[PDB]
DNA sequence: TCACGTATGCTATAATGTGGTCTGACGCGG
DNA sequence: TCCGCGTCAGACTCGTAATTATAGCATACGTGAGG
RNA sequence: GAGUCU
């Protein structure tokens, strides 16, 4: 017995039909015109080539039987597209979709945060250019030294090399053996403290309370403007459609409200004390 | 530890009677390491890594 | 300059910082000598002698 | 958010869509250009919630005035940014796939359940075989695995006649099948043909686990999962680091490797792909599923970027980073900061220094508070910045919120409750914290820069709580020991020593002064020294009847300084007291007689003001340490040179072959320990009465006053073990092994240690400071194991009605007695009546404290052994009474109900082996045993008393011992035991049982390094089992040619003789056996390995006579490392590998059958007729004789005792006093003091499970364990109402497995085992109702105890009313 | 009271039904804003009512007396 | 070093640790145990609960501080609420049976 | 480090555990005054914004 | 109906079973 | 008797931020603005 | 990973 998954897996594909030539074409010849024996029997005999291909396009991004997964996949559809009217040969051609489909689907999966297609490979366009660079400027090559090989922008150059940059977990330890990771260093700066908390409920009940000090038609336009009793932010021009109905006399009583106030922080104690703030 | 052979033996660790089974360990510096070892019932045993 | 409890060192047993302690002092008892005699200005063969 | 229990039960496939709130269909995070949510992704906001607090994605719809509004475009609802920690989701697995916890977690559970091996199991799941699910024709046997050439057989034969299948589908439908009515009646109704042991251990498991699976409400489908959950989002979040570079955790990489396997397992189905591509994608998702539930379980776990595997689900639960014991059991606290502590000698005792700016930071939100209050500040954001310009008005309000507002201060580590005191801060200039020196000693603080942490109780309950339980002045005595940790110390008493001390004439002596104050007058004026001896006039108050004091007043004859010294003596306590010179030992008894005597406040008082002038008068004195003050003895180099000469004589003679090596080994330590001794008493000797002075007489002599000595005599500092290595000789080193070096180190510190000296010196140094690294964690684990035992344990009545109690006999263990009846038994209820000799008067009532006043009385009458009532005792179901626990040790006043006992039980037991592990490691150099324990010699005049004893007469004349526990008691003129002692085997008595001795007689006399093995009968003797080479060995040497024998044990033996056991069989002239007197024994002693034997075959010998000698090497100093795995095992109840037999049921012995040379004993009681049978080995020589009255728990075979034994046969009280007394004998060993009642209250703990033997009139019926309280309830109802009594038996368990036992699973998920603890609770359907003290600290709330315990009983009532 | 509570435990019994009674009056001056029976002298709520309790004022009791005659002497004027 | 209120973690919504960080101190289990075996339950639950965890009972109390009534509006620790998920997420109904 | 007078002699428990007792002469000299230079970075960096 | 970022598609020489650490201990089941 | 699994004291200070490799271009797929 | 108190 053997209980290890991949190691049983390639003990079944092992006992496989290993196809000849003529005899690829007879069983594709009725797997395009359809036969249930055919691409079975086809893509069972075949998966000894995709595990050789996997076996190469390793240690990168997916374990190894991630790639055979999809690398399965691939050799079907060079199944379902396979011309035995060609006298070329299906190891050939099954070739260019096994290592395709592997390349193409490791670009998605082996990023956190999902790359896509057209970001990777720009990306390994500056770093197959890097280690030409790289040869001849002993030190590896600038993101300027990179940009001015391909005459394209640092900005193009700096933003896709910066996509590059890998992500550490937050249960990787700082300390070693058992310290503390970066959870134990790392804020949740949403949840605001009870400093913070307390704060803005005694700036704001502050403010419930300096509003029932200033006059009654001032504290009702300056008030519902700003949207701190009313249910919307509304604008000078905007205050009419409640009972005020005018842009002159809104204006001049909004900062009429505002002046009253402002000298009612300088007594108080603020004004240019929380002029910092 | 030094590479080459170390002779080395568990006294009372290995079982119950206390039989003292000694051992040999061929230790390299790269490769694969190679154990002898003794059993209860004095029969020899060679263990590969 | 500094005070430290003579019961700081039975239990340590660490007896050399005694011995350092005396042997500093006579150490320092010839630098205050030579002081003097610098400070006095006595003679380079007297200095010399000491 | 207020409830009453939790439950755990198997989530139904159903039950975890409820949870979700969306299905995540892609493994997608975020997009790397507009940083969001992802469509249906981990993160997605369409299912988990918002980022923002009310704001939808595209963001549509913001803040409140959208309230419950679900956008339409981007598909998310206009809520909390909270609700992404709380939103669960889910994933619809293609195929089944098991959960590991419910197979990999022995016992299997879908393994057990099914009756079918987890091996057998496995290959299904990784489609190794098919197992079949239901034979139609049972041709096929079911849960029969078929290999895949076994399955092509039935499927062209039979076809549809039969279900097998394979994968996770297979073993889910094979649960599916299964009925658990069905199965469980056969179990049962099968069992009564066979009854074995482990048959009827499984089966019945299985029925239990069956019965429990229907009542629980789970199915054994669930077992195998089709639903996985997802974490939120914010318990595995994606944040941004400072720079651009992101962080996740391993939660997501390991849900992102089990959506891709899942979503490419629909696309092959869909894509009808051959099996062999489809199982290797199922193996794959069931790899991605075990390693997200628990990594490294099932294989080799996954590993990410760093090489290190992926952090499971399993593992944010599980051990010591889990929630539990890092977030939940313990926290990080806000009001809290820590610094370097440094001394406050001019402080009160209720009192710290702390830093202006450390204190001004804590207490921010009362400066806030108080601002306004004075009208300072108008808002908050104002006072802030007041106080961040630290402006003077905010120094002034800061003083005003600390007075009468304390503070608590710890220390690591916090191993007893002492190591977190309150005090009133005092604000200071520096940054340092200024500690008490008195409360130096339960904090083990010393200022060579420890660090101390600050925490502020907030609350009012909390102040009160610091000022009346935590506060300093509150907590002087130990809990530990009825006796005070609040003791001076270092300076301190080395100045009231040289205070009180006095000297020859000085200046004016005899002279004759007013009082106490004309003392001080004469001393600072300059015309008396502190040490001249005066008559003074002083008046001492002594205590009446009546609470009245009575004055006294009497010429005292005492030096100035003691008259000095009597000015800060409060008024309740006689001038004897400072009328000696006092020491460290004399000084710790002023403050416990003056605790008993006056009350808490005028110690208080008393213990400050002895701390203020001892240092002052330390001071004064201006006491130093020079290298003269190292005094060495002129006679060292002749001590030496002696026994150099001793030792080289056994080397010599070891070269000629007549002494062994391991016999010069014990030889030569027994010299240079004795010299080492030899030199030392030198040392002290011409140290101690070296002093010789001219007196206004002529010439008299009195104690020295060498700075080093005061300083070690007083007991400041030091001792004389550490003066041996600075004047005199610096002793045995220890080997890094524990063995002792066999060359000591024959200089001293002053002298200096050479090279080698050194060298030998490193040896032990560093294996004690490796100690302190290491071995302190054996320790602490046991601190951590003791306190989850007792935890729940709290006083819940005031008295149970009990009777019962443990008989304290005073511990009088060689020679001088170890510890009086009256330290045992004070502060205890006395359980019974317990009166003088004359019975013809009661002196004790039977529920009464024993105050030391009544202890005092119990000397008068000389009160031998007193019964007294224990925690063990205590029929208290719910926790402890009152009465059966006692006085409170740390108030020295009955206990309070409420007060959680439990915890100050296990940390008095753990601290003292945690702190003395870390103490002489640093502290130790050397080694320091005495083991030449040669011969008894008796002190008092007395008849010789020995019991358990059965000797033999030699040739010599000499009554010899052939018993192993024979011990020797000292019988005075009335007849009580004074004196008691060890006499071991082979010993030769000097008078036999009954006869007179006078004292200072040796009683008996024996060789310590050799167990010898002595005969009881007389002839000659035969060789038997005794072939060289395979059993044992020889060696001889010339001319003449003597040679010994050297019997082989297992280690050294061959196969061939492995069956054969050595012995020296005795036989008469003519060649026959020789019957041991008045038995049907022929005369056999059995040789044990490494057995030594001189007499060779064929040898004439008499009874009395050593027949072979075996080695006695142990050479370790026993620290408490040694001894403290002796605790651990006590405490967790291991049978040791030999236990000693003992009979079960009181009645006539006869012996029986034999199996080759092993015993049978088919003893036949005289009331129960019936039998009872028992094997035992061959090589047991047994203590009894056959055909005699054995009662229960009598003593067959020599050795040690399993507890269960002592429980089992001779009741609770017998197995408490085997614990409590071995346990102790470990501390006592090494000077630790621990109340016999701490180490009840764990025994409690272990006597906490019981069988039921007999049905019952419930469900309990038999072989289910249950705990004693429960059984009793149920016996309550029982014997007034009838029905079916419930017989018991009493079980033992050790603390690890009764702290699992509890019914608890919060408590026991906690402790250890978190992996097992949760799935067995799973199953059956637990549900904790949240009782202890863990569980109410997990979840948040009040201690269920202490101050809480009013509220706790009071919403208890409030569920019981309606 | 200032240093020692152990003539405040005495009056009570218990050191945990203390704490209990010593909060319940802190509170009543903390919020309810009652007026001391002993002279302040100075000294934070939680002491003045140690001291009320040293001297035998405060108690389980009579806390239970004081809070039904202040509550029902409302319910009368109610009914 | 010194901390009245400050950064909170992640998950655990506990204080931050160490002066690098300005944050809180650890009370292990080791000092829960101290205040359990003298009694003061209400010292620990502040500790427990407003000190660390409790998000209502931290904001609340300061604020119950500032308006200088010293109350104990307590609640339920984020991190038994994490414990909760934790154990949930594992396929283990973990659910709150109430009075 | 640096080299001073020291009298071994119990002080008013100033010097209780091996706390230490320094003339301000000593910190008037300024002779164990330390210099600790500190390296702090000021880094512009690139958002999103 | 383009513009733009994102995704899907196909390449026919033959090619067809994979490849990091090597040491704990003392206890307690099945 | 042998293999597997489970434990193994308590706080603090500092310190830093790693690597690889995925071809190349043509039609299709979705949302957003302008005629 | 290098330390500090036990
Ligand atoms: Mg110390
Ligand atoms: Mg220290
Ligand atoms: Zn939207
Ligand atoms: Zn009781």
């Amino acid at each position: 017995r053997v209980l290890d998954a991949t190691q049983l897996y390639l003990g079944e594909i092992g006992y496989s039909p290993l196809l000849t030539a003529e005899e690829e074409v007879y069983f594709a010849r009725r797997a395009l015109r359809g036969d249930v024996a055919s691409r079975r029997r086809m893509i069972e005999s075949n998966l000894r080539l995709v595990v050789k291909i996997a076996r190469r396009y390793g240690n990168r991004g997916l374990a190894l039987l991630d790639l055979i997964e999809e690398g399965n996949l691939g050799l079907i559809r060079a199944v379902e597209k396979f011309d035995p009217e060609r006298g070329f040969r299906f190891s050939t051609y099954a070739t260019w979709w096994i290592r395709q489909t592997i390349e193409r689907a490791i670009m998605n999966q082996t990023r956190t945060i999902r790359l896509p297609i057209h970001i990777v490979k720009e990306l390994n366009v500056y770093l197959r250019t890097a280690r030409e660079l790289s040869h001849k400027l002993d030190h590896e090559p600038s993101a300027e030294e990179i940009a001015e090989q391909l005459d394209k922008p640092v900005d193009d150059v700096s933003r896709m090399l910066r996509l590059n940059e890998r992500i550490t977990s937050v249960d990787t330890p700082l300390g070693g053996d058992s310290e503390k990771a970066l959870l134990d260093i790392l804020a949740d700066e949403k949840e605001n403290g009870p400093e913070d908390t307390t704060q803005d409920d005694d700036m704001k009940q502050s403010i419930v309370k300096w509003l029932f000090e200033l006059n009654a038609k001032q504290r009702e336009v300056l008030a519902r403007r700003f949207g701190l009793l009313g249910y919307e932010a509304a604008t000078l021009e905007d205050v009419g459609r409640e009972i005020g109905l005018t842009r002159e006399r809104v204006r001049q009583i909004q900062v009429e409200g505002l002046r009253r106030l402002r000298e009612i922080l300088q007594t108080q104690g603020l004004n240019i004390e929380a002029l910092f703030l | 530890r030094s590479p080459g052979v170390f002779f080395d033996s568990d006294k009372g660790k290995t079982h119950s009677s206390g039989k003292v089974l000694y051992n040999a360990r061929i230790i390299p510096y790269r490769g694969s390491w190679l154990d002898f070892e003794f059993d209860p019932k004095d029969n020899l045993f060679v263990r590969i890594d | 300059d500094i005070v430290l409890n003579p019961l700081g060192v039975p239990s340590r047993m660490n007896i050399g910082q005694i011995l350092e302690t005396h042997l500093g002092m006579a150490a320092k008892g010839i630098g205050d000598k030579i002081n003097a005699m610098l400070k006095q200005q006595q003679e380079v063969a007297k200095l010399r002698e000491f | 958010e207020e409830f009453d229990a939790i439950k755990i039960a198997l989530a139904s496939p159903d039950m975890i869509r409820s949870w979700s709130f969306g299905e995540v269909k892609k493994p997608e995070t975020i997009n790397y250009r507009t940083f969001k949510p992802e469509r249906d992704g981990l993160f997605c906001a369409r299912i988990f919630g918002p980022v923002k607090d009310y704001e939808c994605l595209c963001g549509k719809y913001k803040r409140l005035k959208h309230r419950g509004v679900i956008c339409e475009k981007c598909g998310v609802e206009v809520t909390q940014t909270k609700v992404r920690r709380e939103r669960m989701g889910h994933i619809e697995l293609a195929s089944p796939t098991a959960h590991i916890w419910f197979l990999k977690s022995l016992p299997s559970r879908i393994g057990l359940l099914l009756d079918m091996p987890l091996r057998d199991i496995e290959r299904v799941l990784y489609f190794e075989s098919y197992v079949v699910i239901e034979g139609g024709m049972t041709n096929l046997e079911r849960q029969q695995i078929l290999t895949e050439e076994q399955y092509l057989d039935a499927l062209e034969e039979f076809g549809d006649e039969f279900d097998a299948k394979m994968g996770a589908e297979a073993i889910q439908a094979l649960l599916k099948s299964m009925d658990l009515e069905q199965e469980c009646e056969q179990l049962r109704e099968e069992l009564n043909e066979t009854n074995s042991e482990t048959k009827r251990k499984k089966l019945t498991k299985r029925i239990k686990l069956l019965e429990a699976f229907v009542q629980s409400g789970n199915k054994p489908e669930w077992m195998i999962l089709t639903v996985l959950p997802v974490l939120p989002p914010d318990l595995r979040p994606l944040v941004p680091l400072d720079g651009g570079r992101f962080a996740t955790s391993d939660l997501n990489d390991l849900y992102r490797r089990v959506i891709n396997r899942n979503n490419r397992l629909k696309r092959l189905l869909d894509l009808a792909a051959p099996d062999i591509i489809v199982r290797n994608e199922k193996r794959m998702l069931q790899e991605a599923v075990d390693a997200l539930l628990d990594n490294g379980r099932r294989g080799r776990a996954i590993t990410g970027s760093n090489k290190r595997p992926l952090k499971s689900l399993a593992d944010m639960i599980k051990g010591k980073q889990g929630r539990f014991r890092q977030n939940l059991l313990g926290k990080r606290v806000d009001y809290s900061g820590r610094s370097v502590i440094t001394v406050g000698p001019y402080l009160r005792l209720h009192q710290c220094g702390l830093p202006k700016k450390m204190a001004l930071e804590l207490f921010k939100p009362f400066i806030y508070g108080k601002l306004e209050l004075r009208g300072l500040a108008t808002t908050i954001k104002a006072a802030k910045k007041m106080v961040e310009r630290e402006e003077a008005v905010v120094w002034d309000i800061l003083d005003e919120v600390i007075r009468e507002h304390p503070v608590l201060l710890n220390r690591a580590p916090t191993l007893h409750r002492l190591g977190i005191q309150a005090f009133e801060p005092v604000l200071i200039e520096g940054k340092a914290i200024q500690l008490h020196p008195l409360v130096c000693a339960a904090y083990n603080a010393d200022f060579d820069g420890d660090q101390m942490a600050v925490h502020v109780p907030l609350t009012l309950e909390a102040q009160l709580e610091a000022r009346a339980l935590m506060m300093s002045t509150n907590n002087i005595l130990s809990p530990a020991n009825g006796e005070p940790i609040i003791v001076p110390s270092q300076d301190v008493v080395l100045g009231l020593y040289y205070m009180t001390r006095d000297c020859v004439n000085a200046k004016g002596e005899g002279m004759v002064l007013t009082g106490p104050k004309e003392a001080e007058r004469l001393y600072r004026s300059g015309l008396a020294s502190l040490h001249a001896r005066v008559k003074v006039r002083i008046t001492e108050y002594e205590k009446d009847a009546n609470g009245e004091l009575v004055a006294k007043t009497s010429l005292k004859d005492t030096t100035v300084g003691r008259a000095i010294l009597w000015m800060i003596v409060p008024k309740g306590l006689p001038y004897s007291i400072v009328n000696q010179a006092l020491g460290k030992k004399a000084i710790s008894k002023m403050l416990n007689t003056c605790y008993r005597i006056l009350g808490l406040k005028p110690t208080v008082i008393f213990a400050d003001q002895i701390m203020y002038t001892g240092f002052a008068y330390a001071a004064r004195s201006g006491a130093s340490v020079g290298i003269d003050d190292m005094v060495i003895p002129e006679k060292k180099h002749e001590i030496i040179s002696e026994a150099e000469a001793e030792v080289a004589e056994i080397q010599e003679q070891f070269q000629s072959g007549l002494v062994t090596a391991g016999e010069r080994y014990n030889k030569v330590i027994d010299i240079w320990a004795a010299a080492n001794d030899r030199v030392s008493k030198a040392m002290m000797d011409n140290l101690q009465t070296e002093t010789v002075i001219n007196r206004d007489g002529q010439e008299e002599k009195q104690v020295s006053f060498n700075s080093i000595y005061m300083m070690a005599d007083s007991g400041a500092r030091g001792s004389a073990a550490q003066i041996r290595q600075l004047a005199g000789m610096r002793g045995l080193m220890a080997k890094p092994d524990g063995s002792i070096i066999e060359t000591p180190i024959t200089a001293n510190f002053r002298e200096g240690l050479n090279v080698l000296q050194y060298f030998i010196s490193t040896h032990g140094a560093r294996k004690g400071l490796a100690d302190t690294a290491l071995k302190t964690a054996n320790s602490g684990y046991l601190t951590r194991r003791l306190v989850d035992v007792a935890q729940d344990l709290v006083v819940t009545e005031d008295d149970c009605g009990t009777h019962e109690g443990i008989m304290m006999t005073p511990v009088i263990e060689g020679g001088d007695v170890k510890e009086p009846l009256r330290d045992r038994v004070l502060g205890r209820v006395t359980a019974e009546d317990v009166l003088k000799p004359g019975t013809a008067d009661i002196l004790v009532p039977r529920n009464t404290l024993l105050h030391e006043q009544w202890c005092d009385l119990l000397e008068e009458n000389s009160v031998d052994a007193v019964k007294v009532r224990s925690v063990v005792s205590c029929d208290t179901d719910f926790g402890v009474c009152a009465h059966c626990y006692g006085r409170d040790l740390a108030r020295g006043h009955i206990i309070n109900k409420g007060e959680a006992i439990g915890v100050i039980a296990a940390q008095s037991i753990g601290e003292p082996g945690t702190q003395l592990t870390m103490r002489t490691f640093h502290i130790g150099g050397a080694a320091s045993r005495a083991a030449a324990e040669s011969s008894i010699q008796v002190k008092n005049k007395g008849s010789i008393k020995l019991s358990n004893v059965k000797s033999v007469v030699n040739s010599s004349g000499k009554l010899v011992i052939t018993s192993r526990n024979t011990e020797l008691k000292l019988i005075d003129e009335f007849g009580r035991t004074k004196e008691s002692y060890k006499v071991p085997y082979g010993a030769v008595l000097a008078k036999g049982d009954g006869e007179q001795v006078a004292g200072g007689e040796t009683v008996a006399n024996w060789d310590p390094h050799t167990m010898p093995v002595i005969t009881e009968v007389s002839g000659f003797v035969r060789f038997t089992d005794m072939i060289d080479g395979q059993t044992i060995t020889r060696q001889t040497d010339e001319l003449t040619g003597l040679s010994s024998l050297v019997v082989l044990d297992s280690a050294e033996r061959t196969a061939g003789g492995k069956d054969l056991r050595p012995a020296l069989k005795i036989v008469d002239a003519q060649g026959n056996d020789v019957l041991i007197p008045g038995t049907d024994m022929p005369a056999q002693y059995f040789l044990p390995g490494k057995a030594i034997v001189q007499l060779e075959d064929g040898v004439q010998i008499s009874s009395g006579d050593t027949l072979a000698r075996i080695p006695q090497e142990s050479g370790g100093t026993k620290d408490i490392t040694g001894g403290l795995p002796r605790v651990a095992d006590l405490f967790e109840a291991r049978r040791p590998k030999e236990p000693a037999i003992l009979a079960e049921i009181s009645g006539i012995v006869s012996f029986g059958k034999e199996t080759k040379g092993k015993r049978r004993l088919v003893i036949t009681p005289v009331d129960g007729s019936d039998p009872y049978e028992e094997m035992i080995p061959k090589w047991r020589q047994l203590n009894v004789f056959e055909g005699e009255r054995v009662e229960r728990g009598d003593v067959i075979s020599d050795g040690p005792e399993a507890p269960h034994d002592i429980l089992r046969l001779r009741g609770v009280h017998a197995v408490t006093r085997y614990i409590v007394n071995e346990v102790q004998d470990v501390y006592r060993l090494q000077g630790v003091k621990i109340n016999d009642k701490h180490i009840e209250v764990i025994v409690r703990q272990m006597l906490r499970k019981a069988t039921i033997v007999n049905a019952g009139s419930s469900d309990f019926l038999e072989g289910e364990q249950v705990e004693y309280s429960r059984v009793k309830i149920a016996n309550r109802e029982l014997e007034a109402n009838g029905k079916v009594g419930a017989t018991y038996s009493r079980d033992l368990l050790g603390i690890t497995k009764a702290s699992l036992a509890t019914e608890s699973f919060i408590s026991a998920a906690s402790f250890q085992e978190t992996t097992r603890v949760l799935t067995e609770a799973a199953v059956a359907g637990k549900r904790d109702e949240l009782r202890g003290l863990k569980e109410n600290v997990i979840v948040g709330r009040l201690i269920p105890a202490g101050t809480g315990y009013a509220y706790h009983q009071d919403r208890m009532r409030r569920r019981a009313a309606g | 009271a200032r240093v020692t509570v152990q003539d405040a435990v005495e009056k009570i019994g218990n050191r945990f039904d203390l704490v209990l009674v010593a909060a319940r009056r802190a509170r009543q001056m903390q919020v309810g804003g009652k007026d001391p029976l002993v002279p302040e002298e100075n000294d934070k709520t939680t002491v003045i009512a140690l001291r009320e309790i040293e001297e035998g004022l405060i108690n389980n009791q009579i806390l239970d007396v004081r809070e039904r005659q202040e509550q029902q002497e409302q319910e009368a004027a109610e009914l | 070093h010194a901390r009245s209120t400050g950064s909170y973690s992640l998950v655990t919504q506990q204080p931050l640790g160490g002066k690098a960080q300005f944050g809180g101190q650890r009370f292990g289990e080791m000092e829960v145990w101290a205040l359990e075996a003298y009694g003061a339950a209400y010292t620990l639950q502040e500790m427990l609960t407003v000190k660390s965890d409790d998000v209502n009972g931290r904001t609340k109390m300061y604020k119950n501080i500032v308006d200088g009534n010293h109350q104990m509006e307590p609640g339920m620790p984020e991190s038994f609420n994490v414990l909760l998920k934790e154990i949930r997420s594992l396929g283990i109904n973990i659910e709150l049976e109430d009075e | 480090g640096q080299n001073m007078r020291v009298a071994f002699m119990p002080w008013n428990g100033y010097n209780f555990e091996d706390s230490i007792l320094v003339s301000e002469r000593v910190v008037q000299e300024d002779r164990f005054t330390t210099i600790h230079i500190q390296e702090l970075a000021c880094v512009s960096r690139d958002t999103k914004l």
